[PDB]
């Protein structure tokens, strides 16, 4: 706690400053928000498959968005850039990273290690080494310190939450992570508990009901939605008892915000 | 770019490669460039080392001034420092540092650090080689090689971590989490070695480090650490040392030197001294910024 509300407020202006271009899909060609949705969800199954941790996947996510936020890609290219993304997230954030080999071997030999070593040093260049992005994982283990008492279902379900809005770059790109985290924590906490957004994290964010509702709809209608889904990856990995099978929680009809 | 750089020699020499000592031919700024030679790419180190100190502008943290980025090769630009505090202290022989110095040295390395801590940085291994000085008085953290972004509240991070000499208990207790509390334990470490020029805990093992810090300041029990009993690798069998009077373990130190000292070597990390509660200890009253001249 000592370095804590320090941290909460760095992180509160750094997620400002790696924010990507609310509507560069709209700018971008080839590519689709159902194509970036397909990309997602291939890293949470690679993300799976290794053994990674949830942030690793967050921060990927993020290179990704800000990249194809200046840089126009075609479709074939796309897996190019997630891939490389992977590869840097997992070199920051893992102990132990897997070898580009095994980058280069779950795209199917799509691309060659030549090929993903050279989109490594590009996705480096155009985010400017920038790498120490924050993420909704980050925020949310922040708010969980604020449960009375802590709750596994609601950290689980609420981490759940703020991985399906990864996948959705309509509506998602338009909130901060840490207005996703809030929304995810509020909803998860309802969910399970019945309890709301507590008085303690208004104090610590200055983020209210009120303030959360827009991403709140939008969540809880993706929360609703999610079995049917095209993308399914996710609710898979969550049905892990590593996650204690959140997942196969129903979520509530209404909100009442 | 580099047709800018005049080398002027080499002066270190990491893991990825060297350093050199270079003058900008335009502005005349002295410059030190890492250079980090580029089969699976750009080094985890080298990408935590240049994300992070993106990030940490600070009086007392090494300048990184930019980064040239070839194809077979990755250039770091540093603000130069003159030299490492080792040799500094290795010159300083049958003088000693005086106690101003030591001070000031000391008050700038706690500032350097609170801001790593306070902006999520663990550094990881800060030792007298890893810190810089410079003409001016100023002493700077550098080599964030071994650094990391941390997480409120941390998760198990890297256990292989920290010069041995340096490294605090609950690394070498194996304990599932540690965090900033670890890099204070160096700069105490680093404190009583400006003091006595000699190594606090030079240790050739991990068990002959536990006990020599043991013999220092007690085996701690439940009563001084509550659930040190039960961390992976604690023994039953350790030896009980007592804990000296800790006048005896700095002699030259006066009562608030001591009192700082011992908060930044207390053994439970929760209660060990954070740098910028350190900041505003009664050692630092009367602290200034002595300008010493450097052999070089
Ligand atoms: N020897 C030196 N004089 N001035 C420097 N900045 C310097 N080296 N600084 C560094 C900085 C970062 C690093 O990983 C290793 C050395």
């Amino acid at each position: 706690p000592d370095y804590h509300e320090d941290i909460h407020t760095y992180l509160r202006e750094m997620e400002v400053k790696c924010k990507p271009k609310v509507g560069y899909m709209k700018k971008q060609p080839d590519i689709t928000n159902s194509m970036r949705a397909i990309l997602v969800d291939w890293l949470v199954e690679v993300g799976e498959e290794y053994k990674l941790q949830n942030e690793t996947l967050h921060l990927a996510v993020n290179y990704i968005d800000r990249f194809l936020s200046s840089m126009s890609v075609l479709r074939g290219k796309l897996q190019l850039v997630g891939t490389a993304a992977m590869l840097l997230a997992s070199k920051f954030e893992e102990i132990y990273p897997p070898e580009v080999a095994e980058f280069v071997y779950i795209t199917d030999d799509t691309y060659t290690k030549k090929q993903v070593l050279r989109m490594e040093h590009l996705v480096l260049k155009v985010l400017a080494f920038d790498l120490a992005a924050p993420t909704i994982n980050q925020f949310l283990t922040q708010y969980f310190l604020h449960q009375q008492p802590a709750n596994c279902k609601v950290e689980s379900l609420a981490m759940f939450l703020g991985e399906l809005s990864l996948i959705d770059a309509d509506p998602y790109l338009k909130y901060l992570p840490s207005v996703i985290a809030a929304a995810a924590f509020h909803l998860a906490l309802y969910t399970v508990t019945g309890q709301s957004w507590p008085e303690s994290l208004v104090q610590k964010t200055g983020y209210t009901l009120e303030t959360l509702k827009p991403c709140l709809l939008d969540l809880h209608q993706t929360y609703l939605r999610a079995p049917q889904h095209a993308q399914q990856s996710i609710r898979e990995k969550y049905k892990n008892s590593k996650y204690h099978g959140v997942s196969l929680l129903n979520p509530p009809e209404t909100l009442n915000v | 770019s580099m047709e800018n750089f005049q080398k002027v020699e080499k002066i270190g020499e990491g893991t990825y490669g060297v350093v050199y000592k270079a003058r900008n031919k335009l502005t005349g700024e002295v410059v030190a460039l890492k250079k980090i030679r580029l089969t699976e790419g750009v080094p985890s180190t080298a990408i935590r080392e240049i994300s992070l100190l993106k990030e940490l502008n600070h009086p007392n943290i090494v300048k990184l001034l930019d980064v040239i980025h070839t194809e077979n090769k990755l250039y770091l630009v540093f603000e130069f420092l003159h030299q490492d505090l080792k040799k500094f202290m290795d010159a300083s022989a049958l003088t000693g540092i005086p106690l101003p110095l030591i001070k000031s040295y000391l008050f700038q390395l706690l500032q350097g650090l609170a801001f790593c801590h306070s902006h999520r940085v663990l550094h990881r291994d800060l030792k007298p080689q890893n810190l810089l000085i410079n003409t001016e008085g100023a002493i700077k953290l550098a080599d964030f090689g071994l650094a990391r972004a941390f997480g409120v509240p941390v998760r198990t991070y890297t256990h292989e971590v920290v010069t041995l000499w340096y490294r605090a208990p609950e690394i070498l207790l194996g304990c599932k989490y540690y965090s900033t509390a670890v890099d204070i334990w160096s700069l105490g470490c680093i404190f009583a070695e400006m003091v006595t020029r000699r190594a606090l805990f030079p240790g050739d093992s991990e068990i002959d480090q536990l006990f020599r810090i043991f013999r220092t300041l007690g085996t701690p029990d439940e009563v001084v650490w509550p659930g040190v009993t039960s961390m992976p690798d604690y023994k039953p069998s350790f030896p009980k040392w007592a804990r000296q009077d800790f006048s005896k373990v700095v002699p030259p130190l006066d009562e608030d030197g001591r009192s700082l000292l011992s908060q930044m070597l207390h053994y439970d990390p929760n209660k060990r001294i954070s740098a910028k509660a350190a900041l505003a200890h009664p050692f630092f009253q009367d602290v200034t910024k002595p300008v010493p001249h450097l052999r070089l």
